[PDB]
RNA sequence: CGAGACUCUGGCAUGCUAACUAGUUACGCGACCCCCGAGCGGUCGGCGUCCCCCAACUUCUUAGAGGGACAAGUGGCGUUCAGCCACCCGAGAUUGAGCAAUAACAGGUCUGUGAUGCCCUUAGAUGUCGGGGCUGCACGCGCGCUACACUGACUGGCUCAGCGUGUGCCUACCCUACGCCGGCAGGCGCGGGUAACCCGUUGAACCCCAUUCGUGAUGGGGAUCGGGGAUUGCAAUUAUUC
């Protein structure tokens, strides 16, 4: 056995749970590196903490990502959160705080969400309308 | 609105213009080869995959809906 | 007729006049002069402390 | 990486604003430089908020309008990147330097708002808000680009680096300027 | 950069570069975009190819496959007209001898006085979806 | 690896070749006059197109604990164009579909096994990852 | 010897549903059978939308009724008879609760 | 009294109690075993199936009880009040429904009603079967839909979902994995599932990608018409539909 934390990144409906265990191998996203997986457009967003935190730190664990729901932006921000997250929750349980710290403050100025829940999820639609605030056109004399 | 063609056949003379104008482009799509010549667009893009293999272009997007070409390696 | 560029700084924003109420009255604070801060209306959405380009300080733009 | 946070293959280094009224709403390193833009896809959740988006973001979102074309941003992302590199072969430099000339050009300084007179067409010769001028400035381009593309061979990407370039020094060529001019001859009349 | 080989004939249109080989064919009647991009694979011909391009001798091979469709294993469902009602075959027809047949069609079922011919010749809608408002301005 | 870590474009391209090399595909008396699918507009464009969905095919089944016609012919498929009615999902040829999963089943790419319909073959897992190497030096993008 | 048992509960009503799960529970533990526990499954939500006017004239008022049908199911096992007996007692109304013979 | 309050839903609980019609972790991991990479190799990492425990868990999934938002803390302002503004934490005093008073209206409905008054008709029906029309178009109007393209038409390929639903039903009946045949429509054989078991690891479309076409009513667009195949019904003529 392996010492591991588990935690999860949430934009919209998209769960992305990171199991961040001890070990080394990539960040495997579906089992399969962050450079593939496609849409490749939006790519360098998701690379972004793992560049500015050094590859050394994601590679004295190895994380292994399951991602189901949403789409396709969905995932990539979900993904990003879950992964930033990860490291951080196994250097504070198991390593040390001035790591998580660290990782913490340089996150959090620029900013982008990945340490804090993003709220918003899909508003009810209501009748009368075709959209959920769209509404018929009306006709008058 | 509009009505806008181009020659839709392979010539001869707009091969050699473009390869002797060549110094003017840094910029090259189709669209640009296409209007500065007669050249189709269609047959713009393939008379630079042709010219590619003298390399006086060079590729820098090789994208699905259209390709950038640059001349030489910068200008 | 003419007069040169004057830039101006927000001081205060006064406030909204506007019929629509979509004319904000600004105070300027003349930026060249410390002596003269005059009132000019601006259009847009006016965050205090940012800068206009004034090419007049004819024809003064006032309450409506 | 941390050190300086570049774009996704030009750089956020040497973007000089040659303006002293436009500051503090054109920025791309003031602290808000990006690889790939995207904030949380949500602007107008506070009035505050304008300010955190740069003027290369503001760009990108303000080019998917009319109707097929509305809310793709992966598309636009793609066409934009193009953009860049085209406008980076056609006067060397950096893009992002050509973008903010063109803003600082393209942005009016006096325009015009009703007021009444009689009943009769006349108006208030008024400065506006630098935040105005880059949004209005943003506006004019990306419905240039998109306007000459709609009938003509070249794609989106190609017109919006012409268009941006033509602005950055004058040509006459580009509509943003064209309009521009237009807006600040009115203010100057008037009552 | 090949001009050389310009200005084919199918039939009764003159067929030059402007789209790719199947569209410039289909000017003529009987040959919509679809069978004339099937007739080019048969024949062995790159369709993507122009049609200021290509010399006379692919254009009779193209030709002699269309007007004998089963015989080169251009199948029966393919056919614009399947066992018809003039011929007891399965004939593809083309340029101005379906516009023989259309008018043919018409006047036989005016005769016969079936609701298909009668509602055409009148100018009624033929379908018997609504009209009500629609079928003109 | 599995062959989700490869590239997924060129793992299809080189397979479809490797196929071609073996010098079967147990082709149909079909495909040179073909509709295929309803979504499409234009009859296909090649007659080539047979070796680059058999190896997606094959890809698509190493993937999943076994599938048959149905998997295979929602991924093909796209938007069918309805006339003047709105667009919507369909699924397409299933001759094609069910011929391609015969043909791969003769050289023994994927067989029959549980869960339903054609799982890999150790030959074919073999044969993946020979194109997935060559792939795997090549690029990732 | 013990016999696998699947004791089913349906029903609508959260707190009905829920207290004579407590009664199956504790009972069955008392004189001693398995504990368990509840596997809850999703509720599943009847949805039924009608026009809310007669006689449609006036704008379009849409009324949506739903009926929200709660299952759960909790796999005892230990002997026989004594399981599905002692449990299945001392409920009468309102809260259907079906004993199987199903599982091995 | 109405509204607020209230209730219901959406979001914040790696805390609480549970899960073999649900999954996840985590070994030991062996096999199918590929070497793809490391290691000489055993072995380690790996999409899935299979090994399964007296394993562990509720993170994803589920639904129960609990807490969290009160302008709370802090700072300005205000009759220093009611309240307002900013700031932190962060679901912020920013979600969406449900909810209707006093009273009016000749709003609509006798064709929802074996609710109903009076009137008509009633064995010669206005109580049932056979057939046709509502679907007829010189024209006016409204809600829509499809469009006017290159963020697209075209040909290959990549690839991620959610709310809900189903047969064995009190006047009539299912979803289909999986085999075969057919370009297709469709035909045909099985098996499971009143169901988070099976359909459905809902691997959907947008999206992503390498081309082709090249802005040209062009291949955008699919109107109108002609020929043919099938599906539904005992009956499709006035295209039921495909």
């Amino acid at each position: 056995p392996l010492q591991s934390v588990q935690v999860f990144g949430r934009k919209k409906t998209a769960t992305a749970v990171a199991h961040c265990k001890r070990g080394n191998g990539l960040i495997k996203v579906n089992g399969r590196p962050l450079e593939m997986i496609e849409p490749r457009t939006l790519q360098y967003k998701l690379l972004e903490p793992v560049l500015l935190l050094g590859k050394e730190r994601f590679a004295g664990v190895d994380i292994r990502v399951r991602v189901k729901g949403g789409g396709h932006v969905a995932q990539i921000y979900a993904i990003r959160q879950s992964i930033s997250k990860a490291l951080v929750a196994y250097y504070q349980k198991y390593v040390d705080e001035a790591s998580k710290k660290e990782i913490k403050d340089i996150l959090i100025q620029y900013d982008r969400t990945l340490l804090v829940a993003d709220p918003r999820r899909c508003e009810s639609k209501k009748f009368g309308g075709p959209g959920a605030r769209a509404r018929y056109q009306k006709s008058y004399r | 609105r509009d009505k806008l063609n181009n020659l839709v056949l392979f010539d001869k003379a707009t091969y050699d213009k473009l390869c002797k104008e060549v110094p003017n482009y840094k910029l090259i799509t189709p669209a640009v080869v296409s209007e500065r010549l007669k050249i189709r667009g269609s047959l713009a893009r393939a008379a630079l995959q042709e010219l590619l293999s003298k390399g006086l272009i060079k590729l820098v997007s090789k994208h699905r809906a259209q390709v950038i070409y640059t001349r030489n390696t910068k200008g | 007729r003419v007069q040169p560029i004057k830039l101006a700084r927000v001081t205060k924003v006064l406030g909204r006049t506007g019929s629509q109420g979509q004319c904000t009255q600004v105070r300027v604070e003349f930026m060249d002069d410390t002596s003269r801060s005059i009132i000019r209306n601006v259009k847009g959405p006016v965050r205090e402390g940012d800068v206009l380009t004034l090419l007049e300080s004819e024809r003064e733009a006032r309450r409506l | 990486t941390p050190d300086i946070k570049l774009f996704g293959k030009w750089s956020t280094d040497d973007v000089q604003i040659n303006d002293i009224s436009l500051q503090d709403y054109i920025a791309v390193k003031e602290k808000y430089a990006k690889y790939l833009p995207h904030s949380a896809g949500r602007y107008a959740a506070k009035r505050f908020r304008k300010a955190q988006c740069p003027i290369v973001e503001r760009l990108t979102n303000s080019m998917m309008m009319h109707g097929r074309n509305n809310g793709k941003k992966l598309m636009t992302v793609r066409i934009v990147k193009h953009a860049f590199e085209i406008i980076h072969l056609l006067t060397g430099e950096n893009p992002l330097q050509v973008l903010v000339n063109a803003i600082i050009n393209s942005g009016p300084r006096e325009d015009s708002t009703r007021i009444g007179r009689a009943g009769t067409v006349r108006r208030q010769a008024v400065d506006v808000s630098p935040l105005r001028r880059v949004n209005q400035a943003i506006w004019l381009l990306c419905t240039g680009a998109r306007e000459a593309a709609f009938r003509n061979i070249k794609t989106i990407a190609e017109c919006l680096a012409d268009e941006l370039i033509n602005a950055a020094k004058g040509s006459s060529n580009s509509y943003a300027i064209k309009k521009k001019d237009e807006l600040e001859r009115v203010a100057k009349s008037n009552r | 950069p090949e001009k050389f080989q310009h200005i084919l004939r199918v039939l009764n249109t003159n067929i030059d570069g402007r789209r790719k080989i199947a569209f410039a064919i289909t000017a003529i009647k009987g040959v919509g975009r679809r069978y004339a991009h099937v007739v080019l694979r048969k024949a062995d011909i790159d369709l993507t190819k122009r049609a200021g391009e290509l010399t006379e001798d692919e254009v009779e091979r193209v030709i002699t496959i269309m007007q004998n469709p089963r015989q080169y294993k251009i199948p029966d469902w393919f056919l614009n007209r399947q066992k018809d009602v003039k011929d007891g075959k399965y004939s593809q027809v083309l340029a101005n001898g379906l516009d023989n047949k259309l008018r043919e069609d018409l006047e036989r079922l005016k005769k016969i006085r079936a609701h298909r011919g009668l509602r055409h010749f009148w100018g009624l809608r033929v379908r018997g979806q609504h009209t009500k408002t629609t079928g003109r301005r | 690896v599995t062959v989700k870590d490869v590239n997924q474009q060129e793992f299809v391209r080189a397979l479809a070749a490797f196929l071609k090399k073996s010098g079967k595909l147990k082709v149909p008396e079909w495909v040179d006059t073909v509709k295929l699918a309803k979504h499409k507009e234009l009859a296909p464009y090649d007659e080539n197109w047979f070796y680059t969905r058999a190896a997606s095919t094959a890809r698509h089944l190493y993937l999943r604990g076994g599938a048959g016609v149905g998997s295979m012919t929602k991924i093909y498929g796209g938007r069918q164009r309805n006339g003047v009615m709105p667009s919507h999902f369909s699924r397409g040829s299933k001759s094609v579909a069910r011929r391609v999963l015969q043909a791969l089943e003769g050289l023994k790419m994927v067989e029959k096994d549980q869960d339903w319909g054609r799982k890999l073959t150790p030959q074919g897992q073999r044969d993946l990852d020979r194109i997935a190497g060559q792939v795997a030096a090549a690029k990732k993008k | 010897a013990i016999h696998r048992i699947r004791i089913t509960l349906t029903s609508r009503n959260v707190k009905s549903l829920e207290k004579v799960c407590a009664d199956l529970i504790r009972g069955a533990k008392e004189k001693n059978l398995k504990v368990k526990g509840p596997v809850r499954m999703p509720t599943k939500t009847l949805r039924i939308t009608t026009r809310k006017t007669p006689c449609g004239e006036g704008s379009k008022t849409w009324d949506r009724f739903q009926m929200r049908i709660h299952k759960r199911l909790i796999d005892l096992h230990s002997p026989s008879e004594i399981v599905k007996q002692i449990t299945s007692i001392s409920i009468e109304p309102g809260v259907e609760v079906e004993v199987t013979i199903a599982d091995a």
